[PDB]
């Protein structure tokens, strides 16, 4: 599965975490535009990005962006105006595609306040969903420019798949599955005394891997402990699940295609 | 697609009992087949699964040497065998596969009855005519014709109402499986417009211990 | 891995919407959320299938609301129909990329019963017919509203009676069967009690 | 509403001593954006630490990712110290090897 998701961030007051409007894009997991109110400039994020486009596309939506700006500041003041909050607050929006392996199509536009849905929109009915009384006055107020909104539907239908199919073929370094886990076993211990068996897998990309335990030909269901898929640094992934240990367990790794197997030692 | 032949399966306490599944499309040797319990009041619960390649897995809390799984290539059907059965086993089981190629399918389910001793009494369906009065059928210009079965144990059933052609009609309309000494006994009716008014329906029961090992058929004349 | 379904009987009207909130105790950072309609003829029927790092699923009247953070997977419907009458089932899955090799296990739920009541319909005059077979007669009950009935047949000398089911009709009102074994086959009179009005079985005759 | 920030310190290779390796302190699940990060060695905070960009998340919330090269020693303890809104005292989670 592969995604193309544009995000947006409204400081109302800034501070030491200078600027108040941040819109970074992203291709599944990688960032690939970047744009601050520091400097009011279209930014590449990834090596692949900088080179497949040209310097006129980086300027047409340079100015895109400095519109966008503008009336998130607009925004801001109208949700500041509406409710009775005044100081510091967060205004976001999100736009974005998955498609699916298959060939399935799937579009999404959300705003949101203070790190809550504000606002979600349904293309199949072209309305928006308030969450409150307040939302509702915003509501109406988006749903009276018809040709606003059947231009959202419009984008994230045909040109929003277009665009990342673009994305997709300009990266060859996120198809790839030139990165296998190397899965190693380890006894661990907190406190005197515990017994668990790690099973700790790193250096694999893409992120999505799968692990579980077996004792002899059998799942320990509601037992297997999982940890998380985090970052190393250099462009790939680690993960670990344990399992507390009693007087033959075998792991089991999925990727890449890959069935991989370990015996206890 | 799954489907389950055994509708019901009626074994004696202690005993050895097979329960079928049958695929369509996909083949077994390709696939996995998993199987499930549905206890009543509770949970639906994982019981085997037997690999494409032919290794067998199970859940925790089966004892080595109570559950066997097979699948043979020529019929293309997949066997549960259900060894020493006990009272806590009486629940609908019904055997999964994975769909095309993110959903799973799952069978039409077999509800297990555990008995003490054999069935020594005739435990077939008994069909009962009923025809609507002149005054129904005048006034109103739609005839209601019901079916009456008793003297059946394994109260697992399934009704149908046809016609000549065979079709499922909508409408179809059912009360629910009395209590009778130590037997079951059900009622359904149906009840048909002007237009398939002369039409000579078909009304077709399907259950366990039926006549010559064949569905049961009853007929109503219009 | 454990689904708890707190509902375990929802009533709701026709053309209306039900929300059904399950839960779900899980440790996997992908995994996959299947919605079941269990009908009463042992009838297992996917609906919808929802993901991990997913949008909220649509499919239809079906639609979806996660929770990721409060671990929530409400199902609510769009419209109510007459065939919504069955058994809802919450399960959990995992989100593997190889063959279906037998580990792929669905944690189900407690399930939460679902009896869809007739919609806001006028009411109707009930129509008594009658039908005998020897020692067994029964007596239908056709088009009327509400539920509130007291269908009773009068015998010479009763054996044993049966409880009556009801039953919706699709024309949009119920529909009462009732019968019994009687030594009586030529005698046989029923009186009913709906909206403060008796009807008897000589009316049509 | 406010969001707390889930703090997790790893290694980006296993951990052995002699060999350099990178320390990373990884925060995320937190709202605002407004946040405070310094890698500690020792209990002194190192001078020159390299960064990831605020990265957004699809639950409205932000993840962030700090570098630096490191030689681990038996001796030495290493952790990092955060400080967001949520957190009235400026929680101090320490690395196990
Ligand atoms: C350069 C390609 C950056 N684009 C960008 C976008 N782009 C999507 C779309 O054109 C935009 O959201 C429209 O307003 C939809 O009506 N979106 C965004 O949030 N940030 C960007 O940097
Ligand atoms: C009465 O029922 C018997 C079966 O019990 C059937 O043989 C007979 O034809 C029925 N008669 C009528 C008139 O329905």
């Amino acid at each position: 599965t592969h995604s193309l998701r544009y995000f947006r961030l409204g400081v109302s007051d800034p501070i030491h975490g200078v600027p108040e409007f941040i819109s970074v894009g992203y291709v599944d997991s990688h960032p690939i535009t970047t744009y601050d109110s520091v400097t009011r400039q279209k930014e590449p994020r990834a090596p692949w990005m900088a080179e497949n486009l040209a310097p006129d596309h980086w300027e047409r939506y340079t100015q895109l962006l400095r519109g966008w700006q503008q009336m998130f500041k607009v925004e801001l003041k109208r949700l500041q105006r509406h409710y009775n909050h005044s100081g510091s607050h967060t205004y976001q929006r999100m736009i974005g595609c998955e498609l699916l392996e298959d060939g399935s199509t799937t579009g999404f536009l959300q705003y949101a306040y203070d790190g809550q849905d504000f606002l979600i929109f349904n293309k199949d009915t072209l309305s928006w969903l308030a969450v409150d009384n307040v939302a509702h006055t915003i509501k109406q107020a988006w749903e009276a420019n018809q040709h606003e909104l059947l231009y959202q539907k419009n984008w994230l239908e045909e040109e929003c798949i277009a665009w990342l199919k673009r994305f997709l073929e300009y990266g060859k370094d996120t198809l790839q599955r030139t990165e296998p886990p190397l899965v190693r076993v380890n006894r661990k211990e907190t406190f005197p005394g515990v017994t668990a068996l790690f099973c700790k897998a790193h250096g694999f990309y893409p992120p999505e891997i799968y692990m579980t335990w077996m004792k002899n030909g059998e799942e320990i269901v509601q037992e297997i402990d999982y940890g998380d898929i985090l970052p190393s640094g250099d462009g790939t992934y680690q993960a670990w699940a344990s399992i507390e240990l009693d007087p033959l367990y075998s792991c089991h790794v999925e990727h890449s295609g890959v069935h991989m197997v370990l015996q206890v030692p | 697609h799954l489907e389950q032949p055994q509708i019901s399966s009626t074994k004696t306490l202690s005993k050895t009992a097979r329960l079928e599944c049958v695929v369509s499309g996909i083949t077994i040797s390709a696939t996995s087949v998993y199987w499930y319990r549905e206890r009543p009041g509770e949970v639906i619960q994982f019981l085997v699964s037997i690999s494409y390649d032919g290794t067998v897995r199970k859940e925790s809390g089966i004892p080595s040497g109570k559950f066997e799984v097979d699948r043979i290539p020529e019929t293309s059907t997949s066997t549960l065998t259900i060894h020493n059965v006990e009272k806590q086993d009486i629940a609908t089981y019904y055997c999964a596969l994975w769909d095309r190629y993110y959903k799973k399918l799952f069978g039409s389910g077999t509800t297990l009855v555990v008995t003490d001793k054999q069935l020594d009494a005739d435990v077939s369906p008994k069909p009962t005519i009923f025809l609507p009065s002149i005054a129904e059928t005048k006034l109103q210009k739609a005839g209601t014709y019901l079916c009456l079965l008793e003297k059946f144990f394994p109260d697992v059933i399934k009704i149908h109402w046809q016609e000549k052609k065979s079709n499922t009609i909508l409408g179809s309309q059912e009360g629910n499986t009395m209590k009778t000494n130590d037997t079951y006994m059900k009622f359904s009716w149906l009840t048909v417009p002007e237009e398939s008014l002369d039409k000579e329906h078909r009304c077709i029961v399907r259950h366990e211990n039926n006549k010559n090992g064949v569905d049961q058929e009853i007929i109503f004349p219009p | 891995q454990k689904v708890t379904q707190a509902q375990s009987s929802v009533s709701m009207p026709v053309r209306k919407a039900v929300t059904l909130n399950c839960l779900y105790e899980t440790s996997w950072w992908s995994y996959y959320i299947f919605w079941y309609k269990q009908l009463p003829s042992k009838e297992m029927i996917f609906l919808i299938r929802q993901g991990s790092d997913e949008q909220n699923a649509k499919s239809g009247r079906y639609s979806v609301n996660f929770k990721k953070a409060a671990k929530s997977v409400a199902l609510t419907i769009s419209a109510l129909q007459l065939e919504d009458s069955a058994k809802y089932f919450c399960a959990l899955g995992v989100r593997a990329f190889l063959r279906d090799w037998g580990i792929r296990v669905l944690i189900f739920g407690k399930g939460t019963r679902v009896t869809v009541e007739p919609r806001s319909q006028p009411h109707t005059k009930p129509s008594v017919f009658v039908m005998k077979n020897g020692t067994n007669v029964a007596c239908l009950v056709k088009e009327f509203y509400p539920k509130d009935i007291r269908i009773n047949l009068v015998s010479s000398k009763k054996i044993t009676e049966f409880d009556p089911a009801i039953v919706i009709s699709p024309s949009g009102k119920y529909n009462a069967v009732k019968l019994g074994k009687y030594e009586d086959s030529n005698s046989v009179t029923c009186s009913v009690q709906h909206d403060n009005k008796t009807v008897h079985s000589t009316d049509f005759e | 509403i406010q969001r707390t920030p889930k703090i997790q310190v790893y290694s980006r290779h296993p951990a052995e001593n002699g060999k350099s390796n990178f320390l990373n302190c990884y925060v995320s699940g937190f709202h605002p954006s407004d946040i405070e990060v310094d890698l500690l060695k020792n209990g002194e905070r190192i001078e020159k630490v390299e960064h990831s960009d605020l990265s957004f998340s699809k639950d409205w919330s932000f993840y962030l990712l700090y570098y630096t090269e490191f030689t681990p020693t038996e001796k030495d303890e290493y952790a990092c110290r955060v400080n967001h809104v949520t957190l009235s005292q400026p929680k101090i989670v320490k690395w196990d090897r």
